[PDB]
């Protein structure tokens, strides 16, 4: 045939794979974490994105540290040949390099590396998309008036805030990452490849939101998502 | 609004 | 006029901007730290690469931790108005959010800093870009067979390697990295939008280099760079 | 091959 180029990944797989959300709203009295409001608003927005999207969607709600741990190594068990890509996403508490189950933490290493291209085969050379919504400190931004392959590779990290940061979420309207990421999903899947996609996502969450808090300590507050890429091709929802 |  | 967009940042300032080269190569004995054969190779390799955009460069070599701080502190004190972005390479020995001067380490935050949206007003919604090849730990890949806007906004972070892992320079040819960056660069400048030409630059790193050592701790290792976007535009280093 |  004629010349090839090989840019993007392969998303004409028969399935486009699964699309894990793990829903953490209330956590066990002990640890003290608050309840999430807000969050079953992001959830859903989610389970429609990634539907109309064609992922397999399955969300879980509540898990705790084990139950989340069990749930990724079994994913990770599974055999993803016929299918694209996988994405997970967490919505929880976190500090950074965590997320939170309803006892306790879990690295997020630990979840990640059942999917590494050693150690997940089916998906070796296929994106690993997870999708964090979840504190990474308590750091505040004020604002600013205006052949092998390496094990680690093919993995995006779209993280909602930057590193040492807290994240917001709004108790009646969901996430501000996750209605701005949804949101760019729905107008752009079909147009923009997904690192362009994930920079609106950026712009809108650093432009169209502020906190309104009667403390002044968290009061007019902003925020900037984290693209954290290790992919290794262009990534379009859609196919030719 | 409310942090996680 | 007629309908205008506002995807990508403005880069036809009278000038691009400056592009600040560290490059650490000797270490004072008392730290211990090795010397860093070819790194001169990628200091030359980016001095030309970036003169070729219009960058305006500055090369600096062996500073000291005070040395690097004092040189950020005034590159962000100055006016830059005229400059449509700004860069800065740091080449040095490194640990997870360090970078090494010849007498001991800086906190790659404490660098970043003086560039926050509100500490440099003239960069205030410009794209600021810091090019990291460094260790970021000891980990070593096996590899596997095949309006206010916030403060941390407009940062781009290119990363040599994975968190937690080290990063190879080869002694003759330059780091993986650094060569690959430049490479692309060179290829795609006046091609691709900048987030396009770095994830072709984790595909170089990540397919075409494999270490080869006496040492079998270090031996057919691979490598990961890894891309953290902070930016809210797509990045073209032309302009119409 | 040398690591930083
Ligand atoms: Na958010
Ligand atoms: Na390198």
């Amino acid at each position: 045939s004629g010349i090839s180029l090989d840019n993007s990944y392969k998303m004409d797989y028969p399935e486009m794979g699964l699309c894990i959300i793990i829903n953490n709203k209330n956590f066990h009295k002990s640890t003290g974490m608050t309840s999430r409001s807000g969050t079953d608003v992001d959830a859903a927005n989610l389970r429609e994105t990634f539907r109309n999207l064609k992922y397999e969607v399955r969300n879980k709600n509540d898990l705790t540290r084990e139950e989340i741990v069990e749930l990724m190594r079994d994913v990770s068990k599974e055999d993803h040949s016929k299918r694209s890509s996988f994405v997970c996403v967490l919505l929880s508490h976190g500090e950074e390099g965590i997320i939170f189950g309803t006892n306790g933490p879990v690295d997020l290493k630990k979840i990640t590396n059942f999917f590494r291209g050693d150690r997940c085969r089916s998906l070796t050379g296929k994106p690993k998309l997870f999708i964090i919504q979840a504190c990474r400190g308590t750091e505040l931004d004020c604002g600013i008036e205006t052949h092998k392959i390496p094990v680690e590779a093919d993995f995006l990290y779209a993280y909602s805030t930057a590193p040492g940061y807290y994240s917001w979420r709004n108790s009646k309207d969901g996430s501000w990452f996750i209605q701005s990421l949804c949101a760019m999903l729905k107008q752009y899947a079909d147009k923009l490849e997904f690192m362009h996609i994930l920079t609106r996502v950026n712009r809108k969450v650093a432009t169209e939101f502020e906190s309104f808090s009667f403390d002044a300590t968290f009061h007019a507050k902003k925020q900037i998502p984290c693209i954290w890429s290790m992919l290794t091709k262009e990534l379009y929802f859609y196919h030719l | 609004d409310e942090v996680d």
